[PDB]
């Protein structure tokens, strides 16, 4: 029945002691922190606390949207000699630092996800033509269905798969998800291989990524611009903001102390030395 | 179907109980915000996970 | 109707 | 039951005629539905319906046709393959509209020593494809609905290139049911196997089905039966076995709206 | 009028969105219902329904009636395998085109039941005994029947009745495995073996076909809706 | 009573067997499938199963807006000897592939349909000039109507006809279409033809295409640019996206397996092969 | 008129049935949202068409 | 249709909004949760867990194990302190990088008590009594047991309990302290000396290690949410 | 002053009358919306305005 | 203000549309109707009524 | 309040 | 009124 914004409890008044009782001595060998308050080993007043812990919950902790990616997209004249870029990205939250330490803190995770997308164009060329407003085409590709090649082929169609069609200029678009995970929770951590080496296979054929299980976990968003190749060339970024909501988390960790180097618990030589000088006896 | 909930009242204007209300308009819960209505809980269960309860006034070994 | 809470 | 009766033995009387079987292998009613006559709550054309009962559901029975281990399949339709069997085709023919139900009962005997396998398969809406790459929906009429007679599945598609004299007629692929779709998931239809170890027969009671309560029997086919060698037929070490196959079809539940004159189609 | 104030989400067109918009036919007169035969509620239905398996897709027999028969014959006992298969529902060659298969292609995730049922095409007068075994993954696919034998299996004596079913039962780490070959969700590996062989009198063809089945058990069931590969349109 | 998101049957537990009943054993031949479960023939423990089937409902495997078309239009300078380009396309679910795929794995459907239109337009010359903002005009006209046969016409006044004047830049149009078929559910399907041929009639008198019921079922649909010709030319596109809603189908059927040749069910040489090599005795 | 039904609640937040509301604005039913409160049905007129009933431990043929 | 009117915020994104949204994914069936063990429902559950301080962050012994230890010695007794300690959870250097203090690190503001505890890594034939103190802000800085001595202060005497707690009390002008090294906001002085001196037999090692944690008191919250700077990306 | 009717539900979900709710924002009648809630009526003053009522089974003259 | 979010079809003009637009003439003192003979309320109630068939479409 | 029909 | 379910 503790709410998040119950506010936390009061000082009571405490007086001189003389006691058998030791609660400053302790034996931290057990595995337990020694649980005590200013009253256990100082005189104290009585005071009516009125601060909470209502910013410091899961939820409020996490509530917020932070950036995971920024894709690129361009819609160029006819005539050039390069394709017309559509953009493809791998969903995660590994590619930026920030929210991935937050969700670090814990081993496991569930939650419900909310995506935001901000969308920015300019004019690449010292040229003088114009454009007519973008629409952009968001399709999440689900491990499975088939990938574009093209950014106007068949499965730009979207029978199955979920689409956003954003109109540039108006509010950021913004869609939930629900929890999508083939196991009960999340696992930021996998101290495992997704095979198994058999001694009578190839050592070539048992092969696999430490600390990876699917090859594919959630597919991939497909960004393109809907409409037709314009005489001058325009680029355009989407840039992605997550924000877990309706969140549990399970088992905490110590937070990631040295630059992430890639997807895994991996470090590179140089970047080991957080901490700065100073000495034991200066304040 | 409306849901009405009490504001935990801050800063008052010179001027009782202020509540909120929420209607939810879509069927899946994820498209749900965030109620923010969370609880609390003791942090025993890994800062005293001993197998024997700790009493703080007694020698932690004996 | 209305859920108080 | 303890006083001798069997899921393998059967008796079926329509009219004047009765079929009697030995070694069936139960039977099947398509989509869970007897057929029925239209009800009240369901009906179109407002005058009173001709229903012949007797004199048309009865069983008809078709040209026995022969299978073989160069057989690839064969199929029909209906009410096409009834359309000249006694009093059913000639109600059919006298009026505009027409519904109705069957029992297929199919039939194919053989020996202890005999192998073989046949798919029966009862289609609603049946559309096969046609024989060109240059044009498409082209099947004539006359080469659509064989009758009786019925038609064949190919093993290999050959396309027709006479452009000036077109054949305008299906090419029916087996392995792709004749329709572009995998054979082996035919068994989504309503159906039994003939396997020559188990069964002599196979008997399918079709409902009427359609997106109307009443339509052309003579425009429109709304069930194909289609036969296809799942397993192909083998006995003892002769290189060229012949069993034959009797399709014996009853008419269910017909009636008829829409009387005028005989409809004389063009049917070469 | 009323104070609003626009939230992201504005304007956008999700096509999985559910919102009500005005009709463009206002007071049609529409054609009622008539109890048409057939009526499907749920995709999960057709996967109950079993298919036959294109077993031998070798490059003589894949795309042809033959690829649906499973050859056998009376010859002396071998713990060889008859067949070898992947429980990879959707994506192995032989399973993917199946209408369990193709439906699996519509969704991401997979779980559930599955069951496989053999048809003796041969003979009356031939006899035999046939192993049907089930290995849940992450040793030496079975190569031979001793190993075979200590998964899942079923010994099928042929007879009057003609078929025989092997269930498959739901055995993951996963709470759903990919539409996909993954080794994370792999599932498995289905092997049919001869226990004793095929036996048959004189005058009696020395060689038969068996046939496969794959349908879905009633726990059985698929998630997140996705494209197919299985159909395309260039141009 | 049984909810598609109702929860699936809990696995019992299983003990030995050795008994005269026989549920491995039975008779394709019947044309039944084999109703069985784990515990029919393998030991089994308890399971409390939690899945669902409410994904794979009718509903909820169509619902999803799907492309059915892309039409053309213009709008071009007025001194130009070309035509200002409007758009006709006759309604069908057919000229994509996609969703024609999975309405064809049943024979009949009767469903409300609604429509939405995604506007994109461009600029077509290496030009300078500019356009004002387009408004356009979709004119739905029924089977019977007077077709448009210029931009501007008598007939784009719709009394009568069902019309969206589309601003562009605003968020897509939408509308929604009540089940319209005059038969008691639309047929995916019609082995048959429309006329019989007579004997005592011409050859040519009685010919019609196999599978075709209305010559025109649906109509189509018009659309134009109302804004007057400007200067610079602008092209813009209008792509369709079909979902059926309140949506029941009947009789199932096996999925397309080679690609589609036209609106029949005919199959072109050379793409009859779909199966790829694989070995009877290989994983 | 309004419309108030409960949500299946997948990924619980941490902080009793979750509602929804749906009110319909227009007169033809076309208009109309997708419910998505859909029945299942037994597969036995596909899966199981013949006319005697089977049971699943009994000879399949008799 | 209902007569509305857009205020200022229409069609911002706040990224700290709090707003429903249409679900790309409907009706997808979701796996359960399971009961996992260790759940945490608010990150100062574990701020309140003890985490070892790295002390000795001189230039030698930094970013190694050797920071963690403070090493004693059976010297004559002296009045100069064994450690200094600014009261500064998450800018000190050997504060910041701790638990607590990198929780600290994620919000703005800091208020509640803190204690300080010490284990004494020493022989069992090792004695000693030590003085841990805390003085709060305003005078000198303490350099001297005898200043030391007039504030907040513990005087652990080692034996079979091993560990000693000091409580740090919330002792502050302001309602809430700011997690950055300010003088209008600081928070005083931890130090520990020798009371006694340690005392060794003959055949017993004359030098032993302290080890320090630290862990928040339940009267301690945090306020006003942001980004750390112990975390970056550059490009 | 909410208005709430009967949709007439042509093509159903596999998902008990529908309902629809209608407010009006204006004083004037002219800005409402068009109800369609219409009567029918019978031909005769069209089909039939004789003044001698007709009997269908009978001679039209006598 | 009420936090709203807009969706497809918004800002379209449907000519079948049935929605409420503000009066550009309030108070308006209307004429009552008076009971005109022969009032029609469905377009079948003219369907109903006979008409003669031009049956000798010939060219004169 | 709500007037039905 | 509020029709539940
Ligand atoms: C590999 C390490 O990272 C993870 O473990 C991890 C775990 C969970 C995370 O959540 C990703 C879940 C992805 C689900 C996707 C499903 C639907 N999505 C959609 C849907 C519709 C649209 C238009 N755009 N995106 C996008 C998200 C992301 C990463
Ligand atoms: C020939 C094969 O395809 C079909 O059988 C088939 C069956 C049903 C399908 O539904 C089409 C029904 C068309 C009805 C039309 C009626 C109203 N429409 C409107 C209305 C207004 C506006 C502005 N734009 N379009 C557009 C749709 C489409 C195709
Ligand atoms: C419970 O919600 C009954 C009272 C409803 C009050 C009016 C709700 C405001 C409009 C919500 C429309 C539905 C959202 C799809
Ligand atoms: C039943 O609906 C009675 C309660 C109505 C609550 C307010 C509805 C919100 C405004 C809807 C306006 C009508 C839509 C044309
Ligand atoms: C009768 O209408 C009483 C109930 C009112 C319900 C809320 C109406 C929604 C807002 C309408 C505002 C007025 C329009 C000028």
């Amino acid at each position: 029945a503790a709410t998040s914004r119950d506010a936390l409890p009061n000082t009571e008044a405490s007086g001189p002691t003389h006691s058998k009782e030791i609660p400053a001595l302790t034996a931290v060998e057990t595995g337990a922190t020694n649980p005590l308050v200013p009253s256990d080993t100082v005189q104290t007043r009585h005071v009516v606390q009125h601060r909470s812990r209502s910013e410091s919950s899961i939820e409020s902790f996490f509530a917020r949207g932070a950036c995971v990616t920024i894709m690129t997209v361009d819609n160029p004249a006819s005539t050039t000699n390069k394709d017309k870029l559509f953009a493809v990205w791998k969903i995660t939250y590994k590619d930026t630092v920030q929210l991935r330490r937050k969700l670090e803190f814990f081993t496991y995770s569930r939650f419900d996800m909310e995506l935001t997308f901000v969308v920015t164009a300019n004019f690449t060329e010292t040229n003088n033509g114009h454009a007519l407003n973008q629409v952009y085409q968001i399709m999440y590709v689900p491990p499975g269905a088939p990938v574009p090649e093209k950014w106007d082929d068949y499965t730009w169609q979207t029978s199955s798969n979920p689409s956003i069609f954003y109109t540039y200029g108006t509010a950021p678009a913004r869609i939930s998800v629900p929890y999508v995970g083939i196991s009960n929770a999340y696992s930021h951590f996998y101290d495992g291989f997704s095979k198994v080496p058999l001694k009578d296979q190839s050592a070539a054929l048992g092969d696999s990524l430490y600390g990876a299980a699917s090859l594919n976990d959630f597919g991939i968003l497909a960004v393109r611009v809907v409409n037709d190749h314009n005489p001058t060339k325009v680029t355009s970024k989407i840039r992605v903001y997550l924000k877990p909501k309706h969140i549990r988390v399970w088992c905490p960790r110590p937070p990631r102390a040295v630059a992430y180097y890639g997807p895994g618990v991996d470090y590179k030589d140089g970047t080991l030395t957080p901490l700065s000088t100073k000495d034991l006896t200066t304040y | 179907g409306a849901q009405v909930s009490s504001q935990k009242v801050g800063a008052h204007e010179n001027s009782s109980t202020i509540n909120y209300t929420t209607i939810n308009y879509y069927r899946d819960s994820a498209s749900n915000a965030a109620s923010k209505q969370d609880f609390s809980q003791d942090p025993s269960k890994f800062t005293e996970p001993i197998k024997d309860v700790l009493i703080k006034t007694a020698p932690m070994l004996n | 109707g209305s859920s108080s809470t | 039951e303890a006083c001798g009766y069997s899921d393998r033995v059967l008796q079926l009387t329509l009219g004047n005629s009765t079929i009697t079987t030995q070694e069936a292998a139960n039977s099947v009613v398509a989509y869970g539905r007897w057929p029925e006559y239209l009800r009240d709550s369901e009906a179109n054309p407002v005058d009173q319906p001709t229903e012949p009962d007797v004199a048309a559901c009865r069983f008809y029975t078709l040209d026995t046709v022969s299978w073989t281990k160069e057989s690839r399949g064969w199929w029909w339709k209906l009410p096409d393959a009834l359309r000249d069997m006694g009093l059913f085709g000639q109600n059919m023919y006298y009026h505009y509209l027409g519904r109705s139900g069957y029992t297929v009962h199919v039939q194919c005997n053989a020996s202890k020593f005999h192998q073989g396998a046949l798919g029966v398969f009862a289609v609603p809406e049946m559309c096969l494809a046609g024989d060109s790459n240059t044009t498409t929906m082209h099947t004539s009429y006359q080469n659509a609905n064989p009758g009786e007679k019925g038609g064949t599945f190919t093993g290999t598609f050959t396309p027709d290139n006479n452009q000036t004299s077109p054949a305008r007629r299906f090419c029916p692929v087996d392995y792709l049911l004749g329709n572009g779709t995998l054979l082996g998931n035919a068994f989504v239809f309503p159906h039994q196997i003939i396997n020559l170890r188990t069964n002599n027969c196979a008997t399918l009671v079709l409902p009427y089905v359609n997106s109307l309560s009443i339509d052309s029997m003579v425009k429109h086919n709304n069930w194909g039966i289609a036969i296809l060698p799942l397993a192909p037929l083998n006995f003892a070490s002769e290189s060229s076995p012949e069993i034959p196959i009797t399709l014996t079809i009853a008419p269910m539940c017909c009636e008829f709206n829409g009387l005028r004159n005989i409809t004389l189609p063009r049917l070469q | 009028g009323l104070p609003v104030m626009n939230t992201p989400g504005s304007n956008q067109y999700l096509t999985a969105d559910n919102f009500q918009s005005p009709c463009a036919l206002p007071e049609f007169d529409v054609t009622p219902p008539i109890d048409i035969p057939g009526e499907v509620k749920n995709m999960m239905e057709l996967a109950e329904i079993d298919t036959m398996i294109p077993f031998d897709l070798s490059a003589t027999k894949k795309n042809t009636m033959e690829m649906y028969r499973v050859r056998l014959s009376d010859k002396p006992h071998t713990d060889d395998p008859i067949l070898c298969l992947s429980l990879s529902p959707a994506s192995d060659p032989r399973l993917s085109h199946t209408m369990l298969g193709e439906i699996l292609n519509y969704y991401t995730h997979w779980a559930g039941s599955l069951k496989f049922t053999f048809l003796f095409c041969g003979s009356m007068m031939a006899t035999g005994k046939l192993l049907v075994s089930y290995a849940p993954p992450g040793a030496d696919p079975p190569k031979k029947r001793k190993e075979a034998m200590l998964g899942t299996h079923v010994i099928w004596d042929i007879g009057l009745q003609s078929s025989c079913t092997m269930v498959v039962p739901w055995i993951s780490n996963t709470t759903y495995r990919q539409t996909i070959d993954d080794s994370f969700t792999e599932g498995g590996y289905i092997s049919v073996f001869y226990q004793t062989r095929i036996v048959v009198p004189l005058s009696t063809p020395r060689e038969m076909d068996i046939l496969g089945f794959v349908s879905a058990c009633n726990d059985f069931s698929v998630r997140l809706l996705r494209d197919t590969t299985h159909i395309e349109q260039k141009a």
